[PDB]
DNA sequence: CAAGACCAATTACACTCTGTGAGTGATGAGCTAGTTTTT
RNA sequence: AGAAGCUGAGGAGUCCAGUUUGACUGGAUAAGGUGUUCGCCAUCUCUAGCCUCAGUAAAAACUAG
């Protein structure tokens, strides 16, 4: 794919930056009037007003651009497609584990990386008159001038439409060269966001040695990329990630299985064993799911009632379905790569059919 | 005995995996090419069994260092043959101890052994990898494995 | 020209060196072998210089993971050529840049290239690695200075 | 801290010299919206 | 040698430890059992193991039998 002046008017800046093509006007940067920052623990995220004309043309070159560049297929994420399963589905033929994180990823992507990235894709010619390329332009839509950081030059935020498309692909040239290492040394990779997660079928402790380590590190050490230490993690014949447990006992060709714990599965068994005990919806809404009628917020003056009690209900209905649509997924994904315990299977069974029984009786309570 | 077979980023597939096989399996279509493409795989496959100097299979896409094959054997069979007392040949001990042995053998309690064989099935997998140095590499690391399969 | 012809383990040669190339050269001998093998080397070295799929050799003994084609080109007439200020074409200054620039650079303008510009002659050695795992390997990492060679 | 390994895709001369490579029923109605991962 | 944590601010009762006769500080209810690579891990069984306020942006997979 290859963009040029008119591909950009035509297709991405359809209407949004109309008036500052016809009036030999340069696209403007990201203020910080139309982008506003919400805090959550540590992290920070940018969020950028719909009224703004960034935010469409941002959406338009995610939905025209971003969406046809070649990608690596370790990237299992944020790509149409890719799912947490099916990053976890190829480390199923190993027999060792190691994962591992890297620290603020879209915090440390260097914008020249983005630029030498996304340059073969954008034809090298300027804009608006002799003042500003189509590249300066196109990039003026993905990044922002973070007030924070001792302002050292534009950062892909965390919080925008656009930002994993293009952290994927300027991700790609590492994923190619990690990818490569790993089929020299025999190991399966495979990666979500900024987690790497290998895989080695052979009975050897190469990931459990500091080699593997330092290799990684200094690959990532050519665009910046650092390596958290505080969540590494390297297991033999089983691994744990996020609740999902992959197990496989043996060598020399052996299938392992991908499972869910019982942490994970606590939440919903803690809420469909309070129904079965007849517990009031506020309860559960109020802490097994988090989700209260903030300050009362109700605005109109009605029946305030009524409407809490819909509002209780039809939200735990939502958290009811989607759990199921979680588990009904899992057993799709099953049905496509046959990669999971025949137990589990029986299990996520019964605890469709509960779910299902559950959301039946409240609606008929309705 | 032949239960899935995976091709990953190789010739005309992306990720395709075959599996359910039958006795008379058939194959139809207008796509000749994916035909010819996947006979060649299994071709270039059991070629590198048999250790064979052959060319190495063209990558789908470039963006990808990883060109991989799948087979998955069903071994029930054979593994019923060679576990079974009566039979103490050469040819069956060597089978025994190439694809049988460890991993679930000798590596767990004796009820797990005792149990491990009562109504399952037994699957072998087994990776082929090209590299972009028109590389090969192998999930198992034994030639005598690939030579028996 | 072409100065010297050197393989190492590689097919029958061990560490056999040719050299002093004339306008004609006649090849007998007994060992036909040791011609047809000969004529292999030097055709896989153009197939790989040119980006051709190809069977890698077969190594002379496998107690050695290095097979070694060398090959020396008497790149003396091409750089007059591309050096005079009369030529200043487009495959000129091509020539001069992906060949007689990187070793240039390294050398003091003047006092070095006014000593260089004289009846010396001026060499260019590449060579061809073929490991155990099939994978080829080149002294320069560019594929242009293989394709104008 | 500091680091080798930094993606892939992007036919041919030339001149004066013809041989040489160069010196030359229009603003009361009033409302809402999953799971998980990255984070 | 800088990376990490960490959605934030809190509150009531009770326990432990310390100072201290009188109040403060630190921790802190996903409960119990078993095995563990000891990890915030896995597995099993219940009666399911406090409450209030503030904040919640983005991209992907999933609405099956």
């Amino acid at each position: 794919i290859l963009v040029d002046k008119v591909f950009y008017e035509k297709i991405l800046s359809v209407e949004s930056f109309k008036e500052n093509i016809i009036t030999q006007s340069a696209i403007p940067k990201i203020s910080n009037k139309e982008v506003r920052l919400i805090s959550s623990g540590s992290k920070i995220f940018y969020a950028i007003n719909n009224t703004s004309p960034h935010s469409h043309v941002q959406l338009r070159l995610n939905r025209f651009f971003l969406s046809h560049i070649p990608l690596n297929s370790a990237a299992k994420a944020f790509v149409r497609g890719g799912s947490y399963l099916k990053y976890l589905e190829p480390h199923i033929y190993g027999s060792s584990y190691c994962r591992l994180d890297i620290s603020s990823f879209f915090n440390n992507i260097s914008f020249d990386d983005v630029k030498q990235s996304l340059s073969p894709y954008i034809k090298d010619e300027y804009l608006i008159g002799t003042e500003q390329k189509l590249i300066d332009a196109i990039l003026n839509s993905v990044g922002y001038e973070s007030p924070i950081r001792k302002d050292k030059g534009m950062i892909i935020p965390m919080g925008f439409r656009t930002s994993p498309a293009i952290s994927n692909i300027v991700f790609r040239k590492m994923d190619l060269l990690i990818q490569d290492f790993c089929a020299k040394k025999g190991v399966i990779y495979s990666r979500y966001a900024d987690d790497m997660l290998f895989s080695n079928p052979r009975e050897s402790k190469l990931l459990m040695s500091d080699y593997f380590i330092d290799e990684i590190s200094s690959l990532l050490s050519i665009m910046g990329f650092n390596i958290n230490q505080s969540k590494y993690i390297s297991r033999e014949k089983e691994i744990s990630i996020n609740g999902y447990v992959i197990e496989n006992k043996g060598g020399n060709g052996s299938i392992g299985t991908i499972r869910l714990s019982k942490s994970k599965l606590n939440t919903v068994l803690k809420v469909t064993h309070a129904l079965a005990q007849n517990i009031p919806y506020k309860n559960i809404c109020n802490k097994y799911i988090k989700v209260r009628l903030k300050e009362k917020n109700i605005k109109y003056e009605s029946k305030k009632d009524e409407f809490e009690k819909k509002y209780y209900r039809d939200q735990l209905i939502n958290y009811l379905g989607g759990y199921r649509s979680y588990l009904i997924s899992l057993v799709k994904f099953h049905s496509e790569y046959k990669c999971v315990n025949s137990d589990f299977i029986i299990q996520i069974n019964g605890i469709l059919n509960d779910i299902q029984n559950h959301i039946q009786k409240i609606k008929k309570n309705r | 005995t032949i239960e899935s077979i995976r091709v990953k980023n190789l010739l005309s597939f992306d990720d395709v995996i075959l599996r359910d096989f039958r006795d008379i399996n058939c194959i139809i279509g207008r796509n000749n090419v994916g035909k010819s493409n996947l006979l060649k795989v299994i071709r270039y496959f059991y070629a590198k069994l048999e250790n064979k100097k052959v060319i190495p299979l063209d990558f789908h896409t470039n963006y990808n260092a990883v060109g991989e094959i799948t087979f998955t054997f069903d071994t029930t069979r054979i593994k019923k043959i060679v576990t079974s007392r009566k039979n103490n040949g050469r040819f069956h001990k060597h089978i025994y101890n190439t694809l049988f042995k460890s991993s679930s053998v000798k590596l767990n309690f004796e009820e797990l052994i005792a149990r491990k064989n009562s109504t399952n099935k037994s699957f072998f997998s087994l990776t082929l990898t090209i590299c972009k140095d028109d590389s090969v590499m192998w999930s198992v690391d034994d030639p005598k494995v690939r030579s028996l399969l």
